[PDB]
């Protein structure tokens, strides 16, 4: 009822990625909704941030034990 | 007593006459409080009609327009 | 550093028995307050809300008054005296 | 002040075995589409909530005698009263609307309001104070709202162009 | 009176010496002629004008710094 | 006012407050480069400070009306790499 | 999240094993209520999104009113009884 | 960051002359209402009297009780000070002439007026006698109660504008004061405020602890030093909410035709006699006000505390909770609900 | 129609002295049974299972809980009579039964949230209603101000019922951390099995379930329901667990849970043998109530619990209110009064009321045949729904826990019997007193429900296989 | 000059850590209400690092003006004893305080991660090592703050929680009133 909308009043940082998701399970059945598979994990990227961070982290690494 | 309460249901305007002088501090409050939403209801659609009309809203945002693009030029590069 | 910033440092370190009443006005100080504090967004938002908002914090305040309705004529806050002056009438028997 | 909707909806769903009119009818029209039912409805309530007390007094009255009861209550009774008997009335028109019941003749009237407003230029279901962002808003608080009527009463008045009737 | 073209006028009167004498000494500035000195060197005025109440026509102008 | 004595320490105060607003008002001006004060600055208005100070060489509230930008505008672009939040 | 976790945790344990008086329970009451309008304030920062403050604000209200409650009860069992001992309820 | 120092300084010394004169001001004020005068006798008529108060309480006794605290006795009144004075941040002497200038000034004064009520609080706790510990809750209970109807009535011009910074609340102001369309909101501020401040008509606890063996403010030496410095700046600062919630502020005469006549260019000069001239109009309303504090005392006698708290709860609170529906009514009435600038 | 009681009364009864108490609870009597008359029309909206959101999405509205909302009407219409209908015209039962200004106020304020719990579909309206559930319901057992074991009772509800409060929001603002909602339509298949929020998620069932007595946490809960007076006891036992287990069956939280199996286990054992060396009444009823609230958790692991849950809760609340009523009758033909508030503590009071009201015995003994799964009383057919669900879903050593819970909870339930039937002297044989009319006609319909209402099961399951399906 | 206002937040973890600890072992309880109002003030503190003034000032004038301003205002009146900490006492639970101490942390910090290998949970909790970007836009036209965002919403998209929150307040007057105050007459 409030969601999707900022502290300024606006959209979120992630919502475009909701919205994809959003349309793609209303594209989809209960039986059909593993295409959505793709759209969520976007999401929890935005939102969580993981696997660019574990790749920051492996660009450390080589910048870490390669250098020195 | 002197001057207890005749009851709102055996005159109301008695009581409001009664509450006026003896209670004014709840009186007046009351007269207050129901002059707001009363007039909000009552005087609004003559306001809109007679004196002036509702502004029209402000932006709030860009603008984006409901159509189709189309292709121009002008300030190209060159 | 901001004139702010200097100035909001700078100043710092350079058996019984009681009445209802009493205890009534603190208790009751909380839900007023978090209702004047809730008009707050109302009073900063009152143009986005525009006579919708506006007629949701009426009834919001119309129901807030209804408790304080409740408070003034219950009499809480009014304190109460035990040694009261006698009216009964003076009556003898023949 | 452009009365065009933001959001999609349904056209013409069926909440029942019968046509739809309006799925968040206007106050105005749901108390002049109000059939005789319904009025005599509300003055059934209105004297049997009284009258109830009155049962109940003489059934086992609040002291070991039956005194009828004071005007007070029975004041009060028959504010309450007719209140419960207006939602009754109320919620039952809007079933009308929603197409739970039977709404032939809330139908022609509606058919010939809205005609009637085209031929004058006004816009269906009217013109609003607020932006449509508000309006949508408003028909997201106050639709359905009458399936809650046991808990709080909500209406609808803000004539918003969100009906669930097809644009034309 | 307590009006500020009371103590003009005064220093106007008697001259800015006997002005800081006087606040100096007295607190307040006063101007009347002289009914004579004392024998320790005590001197005693007198005032005619309308500006000062009763019981401050007559006053004192002591010679030492501790005057009692 | 007749008692000049009773007002003279409100003409103290008068006097104290009123240079008091007068020099504050010359310090800020002259913390601002000969230009009266901003308040109730926003998002966007700090944001466009920034690009002013992004055109001009760091100079505050120095304006500057030319149509075409000076080359460093480009490679001066600054975003802001901010701690994470625990 | 790690602020807020740390009161809300050692609010708890200080509810727990308070063997003293009352009074502290009810401040690691109002503690773990702080921690959690902490933790739930950094995450919706983090999101740039506002349910979280509208939440936030939600619990202060109901905090405040329920210390109210909660003092009111406090002061009938002390009509009742005269003194609040250390290992009464 | 030098001249940040300079106009810190400036501010604080103006600030406490104007508290230690606000002493003097008090006296001679209420002494010519009585038909008497002084402290003229301290100093050339009397402009040293307050610095005599302080020196002696500087070299007196920091004498502590048997059965008393030390550390609450001593930083209470220090904490008082303190909160009592960064109030005064976020109050302008011209737009912009503000050392804070922060966009959130009105919450940041009502916040601190909210932590000036534990001097009162914390008094009480520096007797474990048992009857100060009931005086001092007579007096927190007058405090917190008012508080309602001081900050009721910043919430109902905020209706007018939107926006919590202060110099917006005065600029809006050029149009017209806000004490012309809710004059008695100025009397009801006034009286909250007297209030607030424990001052008389509203004396009750210091006065019904004066005749008790205890239950009021017994310190002695610095403590009460800083009790007295700030009493007499929550006056002034109340006093200021109301200036530049009612009176305009740093507002008067519009100087466009002057300033034009006079200057023909934006110089180093003109923006000090601007300075000069709004500060001035700021000054003596705040003199205005400070002397209606004295006014006030020296004519009405005193409330007892069944009167005081049947005052506030029973003929204010329901009058402002009827305000806070006119008020909205009358701009939707209109058409004129006020935008977030 | 709740929310205008509320504030009428508000203003009616501060207007109103304390000797018009009894009258006001029989007009809000007469006007709940108003309301459930003329607005019950409104499940014509849910045919179909037509499923509404309102307010935006923060409350949902189907037909489910709208049958819980007329049986929470029909609870507050029975629990009101109990204090607007004096039972004997005697002074004595006036000072036991005497009912206080703000309790019906604080009653249908815990109506209100109990109602916005089971209309919740967005964990914001959820807290708001159960801290107004929780609130309110402080201070019901609070009022009585003038007893010490209430007053020891409300101060350990608060504390204890804050701490759940914690954990419940501690559980919302970690599935918003997770996913920026809070709304529970945001899940489905993929984001079940995607994402491990079964820790998440399982700490609100505890939350809200450890507030309504689930096993280990019984104690508190039970010395509260023993310590209050009985007629408050009868309506904080009640309506906190079908707020809470209502809003828990309605969304499918918890399918397959290892956790609440064990401590669903756990409180069929614990309520079945736990409750038989209780000497007290009021202590051997809140076991009952939790060894029902135990087979009512089983059924949070099923996916399709509608029909189970909605009988089983039906005939617990008929048969609660029936058993609570006999024991207020029967506090007539007793011989020793042990308080003002708890006038029968010990079961052993009740001996030889056989001989003094023998058919309040047979409603006894029909309600204790009920609470066991006796046919053909409806207690049978509630437990052999619950049998069939677990058994088609796949629990089995549950449905022999479940089996093994109902023979030991006889025990405990046939003691109130085995007593009542035994013989005594000075029995009664003429009392000039009468009790009242319409609390013998509230305990005689429920009675006659309890036995007779195997006779509709079909007609409610065609109801059921329209409105459900 | 950089990097003396790096580890504010730090700073005020172990602060609050502090004011917890001597909350629970503070001797006269008054002065345990001061060290909560203490850890208000840090929570008040770290909202403003964060970017959240509005609610650190909500917090100053709402907790520490009312709350904290009552309960001074209870335990000034009411004779409320206590238990000084002791060895005897409270040590029996420290085997209990340190087990509990350790699984309640690590798992209010695995539970916030997704992840299905449960170290790994808590390896991602420990992985604040990376900063984030902050980018300048030009779409926000308005002047809207948190606090007009919070009106907006709270009274044109979730009014019915308003118009709920109005009636807790109503209980608020309400139940304090029929606790305290018998209406004898
Ligand atoms: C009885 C009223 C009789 C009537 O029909 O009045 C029509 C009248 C409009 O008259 P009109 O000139 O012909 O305009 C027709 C359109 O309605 C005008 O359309 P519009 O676009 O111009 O609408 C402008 C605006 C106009 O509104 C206003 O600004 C008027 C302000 C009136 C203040 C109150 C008096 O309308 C609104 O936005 C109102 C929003 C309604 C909010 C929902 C309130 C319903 C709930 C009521 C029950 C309480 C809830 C309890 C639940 C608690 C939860 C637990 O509307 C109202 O009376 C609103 C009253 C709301 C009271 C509740
Ligand atoms: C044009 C017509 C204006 C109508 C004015 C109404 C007259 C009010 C009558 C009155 O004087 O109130 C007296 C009444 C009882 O007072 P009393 O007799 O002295 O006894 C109390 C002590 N036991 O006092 C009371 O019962 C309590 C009244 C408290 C009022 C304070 C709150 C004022 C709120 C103003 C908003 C108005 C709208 C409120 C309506 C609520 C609707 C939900
Ligand atoms: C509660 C009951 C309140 C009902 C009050 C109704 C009083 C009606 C008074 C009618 C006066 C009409 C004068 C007028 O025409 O006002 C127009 C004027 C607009 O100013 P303008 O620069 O011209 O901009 C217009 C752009 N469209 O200015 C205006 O638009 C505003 C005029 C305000 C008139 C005073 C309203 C307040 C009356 C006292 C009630 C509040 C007391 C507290
Ligand atoms: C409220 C008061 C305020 C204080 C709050 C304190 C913080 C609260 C902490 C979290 C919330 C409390 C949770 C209450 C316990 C119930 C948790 C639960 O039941 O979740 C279980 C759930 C799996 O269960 P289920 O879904 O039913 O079955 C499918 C299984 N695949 O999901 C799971 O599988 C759980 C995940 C397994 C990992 C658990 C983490 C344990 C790590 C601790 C390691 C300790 C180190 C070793 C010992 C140290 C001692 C020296
Ligand atoms: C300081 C300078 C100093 O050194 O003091 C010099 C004098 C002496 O002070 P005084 O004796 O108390 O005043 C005299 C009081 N006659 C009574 C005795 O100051 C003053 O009068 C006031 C200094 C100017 C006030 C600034 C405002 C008659
Ligand atoms: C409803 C008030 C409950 C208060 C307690 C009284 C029991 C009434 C039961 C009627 C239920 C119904 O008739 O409904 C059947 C419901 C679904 O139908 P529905 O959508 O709710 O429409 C009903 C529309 N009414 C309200 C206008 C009628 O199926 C169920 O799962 C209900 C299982 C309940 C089992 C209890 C049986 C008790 C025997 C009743 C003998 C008269």
């Amino acid at each position: 009822t409030a969601a999707g909308i900022s502290l300024t009043g606006g959209r979120n940082r992630c919502f475009s990625e909701w919205q994809s998701f959003m349309h793609c399970t209303a594209k989809t059945d209960a039986k059909s909704r593993a295409q959505c598979l793709p759209n969520f994990e976007d999401y929890m990227e935005c939102l969580h941030h993981t696997k660019e961070k574990a790749r920051l982290r492996e660009i450390e690494s080589v910048l870490k034990q390669k250098k020195e | 007593m002197i001057n207890a309460n005749p009851g709102f249901w055996n005159g109301p305007f008695r009581y409001l006459r009664w509450s006026a002088h003896n209670r004014p501090h709840l009186f007046f409050a009351f007269a207050i409080g129901i002059a707001g939403p009363v007039a909000a209801l009552t005087l609004t659609p003559l306001r809109r009609k007679y004196l002036y009309p509702d502004h029209s809203p402000l932006p709030q945002s860009y603008p984006l327009p409901q159509r189709a693009r189309e292709q121009l030029t002008g300030f190209d590069d060159e | 550093m901001n004139t702010f910033i200097i100035f909001i440092i700078l100043i710092p370190i350079v058996r019984l028995a009681f009445n209802a009443a009493f205890i009534l006005v603190a208790i009751l100080f909380l839900p007023f307050d978090l209702e004047i504090s809730t008009l707050l967004p109302y009073v900063m938002s009152i143009y986005l809300v525009s006579n919708y908002g506006f007629t949701i914090v009426l009834l919001f305040l119309l129901i807030l008054i209804i408790g304080f309705v409740y408070e003034i004529n219950t009499n809480a806050l009014k304190i109460n005296k035990h040694n009261k002056p006698n009216t009964d009438s003076l009556i003898y028997k023949l | 002040s452009s009365s065009t909707p933001l959001v999609k909806t349904s056209v013409n769903y069926s909440y029942g075995d019968y046509p739809l009119i309006d799925a968040d009818p206007h106050f105005k029209r749901v108390v002049g589409y109000m059939r005789p039912s319904d009025y005599g409805v509300i003055g059934l309530a209105t004297a049997a909530l009284p009258a109830g007390i009155c049962f109940a007094e003489w059934l086992d009255p609040v002291k070991g005698k039956f005194a009828r009861p004071s005007v007070k209550f029975l004041r009060v009774a028959t504010m309450l009263g007719f209140a419960v008997g207006f939602g009754a009335a109320y919620a039952r028109s809007s079933l009308r609307f929603f197409g739970v019941t039977e709404n032939a003749r809330e139908y022609k009237k509606d058919e010939a309001q809205m005609a009637a407003r085209k031929a004058a230029g006004l816009e269906p279901y009217g013109t609003s104070s607020l932006t449509p962002e508000l309006q949508e808003i408003a028909a997201k608080n106050s639709a359905h709202s009458i399936a809650g009527l046991f808990i709080f009463p909500w209406f609808n008045f803000v004539n918003h162009p969100y009906h669930g009737r097809e644009q034309k | 009176s307590s009006s500020l073209y009371r103590v003009l006028r005064n220093a106007w009167e008697v001259g800015p010496r006997s002005y800081w004498k006087q606040l100096n000494s007295i607190g307040d500035t006063k101007s009347g002629r002289l009914v004579g000195t004392d024998i320790y060197g005590n001197k005693f005025y007198e005032t005619d004008h309308q500006d000062e109440i009763h019981l401050r026509t007559r006053y004192v102008e002591y010679k030492e710094k501790d005057y009692d | 006012a007749i008692p000049f004595e009773a007002l003279l320490p409100y003409g103290i105060i008068f006097g104290l407050l009123t240079a008091g607003g007068g020099a504050m008002q010359v310090l800020h001006v002259y913390r601002n480069g000969g230009v009266r004060d901003r308040f109730a600055i926003d998002q966007w208005d700090s944001q466009m400070m920034e690009r002013d100070l992004r055109l001009n060489g760091g100079q505050g509230r120095k304006q500057v009306d030319q149509a075409t930008a000076p080359e460093a505008f480009k490679h001066n672009h600054v975003w802001k790499s901010e701690r994470p939040l625990i | 999240m790690f602020i807020g976790t740390i009161i809300l945790v050692l609010s708890f344990l200080g509810f727990v094993f308070n063997r003293r008086n009352i009074i502290l329970a009810f401040i690691c009451l109002e503690t773990m209520l702080l921690g959690i309008n902490l933790i739930l304030l950094r995450n919706s920062v983090l999101f740039d999104d506002i349910s979280g403050s509208l939440f936030a604000i939600v619990i202060i209200i109901l905090a405040g009113v329920e210390s109210a409650i909660g003092l009111s009860l406090l002061v009938s069992y002390y009509r009742l009884r005269g003194v609040i001992n250390s290992y009464g309820i | 960051m030098i001249i940040n120092i300079v106009e810190i300084l400036i501010f604080l010394v103006c600030v406490l002359f104007s508290v230690a004169y606000l002493t003097v001001a008090e006296r001679k004020t209420l002494a010519y209402m009585q038909r008497r005068l002084g402290p003229n006798f301290v100093g050339y008529y009397g402009l040293l009297q307050a610095f005599a108060d302080a020196v002696k309480l500087l070299l007196k006794e920091i004498v502590l009780p048997k059965e008393s605290n030390y550390i609450i006795l001593v930083i209470s009144p220090l904490i008082t000070l303190i909160t009592a004075l960064i109030g005064w941040v976020v109050i302008p002497l011209g737009p912009g002439i503000t050392l804070g200038e922060l966009n959130l000034g009105i919450l940041f004064s009502l916040a601190i007026g909210s932590l000036g009520v534990f001097g009162s609080l914390l008094s009480g706790w520096s007797s474990n006698s048992k009857y100060s510990l009931l005086g001092s809750i007579r007096s927190t209970a007058q405090l917190i109660s008012y508080e309602l109807i001081l900050t009721s009535i910043f919430i109902i011009i905020i209706m007018f504008v939107s926006s919590l910074n202060i110099t917006t609340i005065i600029e809006t102001q050029r149009v017209v004061w806000y004490c012309i369309p809710l004059l008695p909101l100025l009397l009801i501020f006034f009286i909250a405020s007297v209030a607030e401040t424990a001052r008389p008509p509203f004396d009750l606890t210091e006065s019904e602890s004066e005749l008790v063996a205890g239950y009021f403010t017994e310190y002695s030496g610095s403590p009460f030093v800083f009790f007295f410095l700030a009493e007499y700046s929550n006056i002034i600062l109340i006093s200021a909410f109301n200036g530049y919630l009612l009176l305009g502020g740093y507002l008067s005469f519009n100087y466009s035709y002057l300033f034009n006549i006079l200057f023909n260019d934006y110089s180093y000069v003109s923006f000090l006699f601007e300075g000069l001239i709004n500060s001035s109009a700021y000054a003596i309303k705040l003199v205005f006000l400070m002397f209606s504090f004295i006014w006030v005392r020296a004519a009405f006698p005193r409330f007892t505390y069944d009167n005081l708290i049947n005052f506030c709860w029973i003929i204010l609170l329901p009058l402002l909770f009827g305000i806070f529906l006119i008020i909205p009514s009358t701009l939707y009435i209109f058409d004129s609900f006020p935008t977030l600038i | 129609m709740l929310i205008l009681a509320i504030i009428s009364l508000i203003t009616f009864v501060s207007m109103s002295k304390l000797s018009d108490n009894r009258a006001i609870i029989r007009l809000i009597n007469i006007y709940l049974i108003l309301v459930l008359v003329l607005d019950s029309f409104l499940y014509l909206l849910f045919l179909n299972n037509q499923t509404y959101t309102v307010m935006g999405e923060l409350l949902i509205f189907n037909s489910f809980t709208f049958y819980i909302d007329m049986l929470i009407y029909f609870i507050m219409i029975v629990i009101s009579s109990l204090y607007g209908y004096n039972l004997y015209n005697n002074n004595l039962y006036k000072t036991l039964f005497e009912p206080k200004k703000e309790l019906i106020i604080l009653f249908l304020i815990n109506i209100l949230g109990a109602l916005l719990i089971v209309h919740s579909n967005d964990f914001i309206t959820l807290f708001v209603a159960i801290e107004l559930q929780s609130y309110s319901i402080y201070l019901i057992t609070a009022i009585y101000n003038s007893s010490y074991k209430a007053s020891k009772a409300s101060m350990l509800y608060f504390f204890m019922g804050g701490i759940l409060s914690i954990l419940i929001a501690y559980s919302i603002n970690t599935y918003y951390s997770v996913l920026n909602s809070y709304t529970l339509h945001s899940l489905d298949s993929l984001i079940i099995n995607t994402l491990d929020l079964n820790l998440i998620l399982i700490a609100l069932s505890l939350g809200l379930l450890f507030k309504i007595g689930i096993a280990p946490l019984h104690k508190w809960l039970i010395s509260i329901y023993e310590n209050t007076p009985i007629l408050i006891t009868i309506y904080i036992s009640l309506i906190p667990k079908i707020s809470i287990l209502s809003y828990l069956v309605l969304s499918n939280i918890s399918i397959n849970s290892l956790v609440i199996s064990i401590l669903a286990i756990l409180t069929l054992l614990v309520g079945s043998v736990g409750g038989l060396l209780q000497i007290k009444i009021k202590r051997l009823l809140a076991f009952s109530g939790l060894t029902n609230a135990g087979y009512m958790m089983l059924l949070l692991l099923l996916n399709n619990n509608e029909f189970s849950y909605l009988y089983y809760i039906t005939q617990y609340s008929i048969s609660h209110l029936a058993i609570f009523m006999i024991i207020i009758f029967s506090i007539y033909y007793i011989n020793y009064i042990n308080n003002q508030y708890n006038p029968i503590i010990y079961v052993n009071q009740l001996k030889g009321l056989i001989h003094d009201n023998a058919y309040l015995v047979l409603s006894m003994a029909i309600v204790v045949f009920s609470f066991i799964g006796i046919p053909p009383l409806l207690g049978f057919f509630g437990k052999l729904n619950i049998l069939m669900s677990i058994l088609n879903n796949g629990y089995y050593f549950i449905s022999i826990v479940l089996i093994v819970a109902s023979l030991i909870s006889a025990l405990y339930y046939l003691y109130l019997l085995n007593v009542s039937i035994q013989d005594k002297n000075n029995i009664l044989i003429n009392s000039n007193e009468t009790v009242s009319s319409v609390l013998s006609y509230i305990l005689s319909s429920l009675i006659i429900l309890i036995t007779f209402g195997f006779i509709y099961n079909s007609l409610i399951i065609d109801i059921f296989n329209v409105y459900f399906n | 000059m950089m990097y003396l206002t790096y580890y504010f937040i730090e700073i005020t973890i172990f602060l609050a850590i502090l004011c917890t600890i001597f909350i629970i072992s503070a001797k006269n309880p008054m002065v345990s209400i001061l060290y909560m109002i203490a850890l208000f003030v840090i929570a008040a503190m770290y909202l403003y690092l964060i970017g959240l003034g509005i609610f650190s000032l909500l917090y100053i004038m709402i907790y520490i003006g009312a709350i904290a301003v009552l309960f001074l205002f209870i335990i000034t009146l009411l004779d409320i004893n206590s238990t000084e900490l002791s060895v005897k006492s409270n040590i029996r639970d420290l085997p209990l305080v340190l087990i509990s101490l350790i699984v309640l942390t690590i798992s209010g910090l695995m539970i916030y991660s997704n992840d299905s290998i449960l170290i790994n949970k808590l390896l991602e909790a420990f992985g604040n090592d990376y900063n984030t970007i902050i980018t300048q836009d030009w779409f926000n036209i308005e002047n809207t703050t948190l606090l007009t965002t919070i009106g907006n919403v709270l009274l044109t998209n979730n009014a019915f929680i308003l118009l709920v929150l109005a009636i807790v307040l109503l209980l608020g007057i309400i139940g304090p009133i029929s606790i305290t105050m018998k209406h004898k007459e």
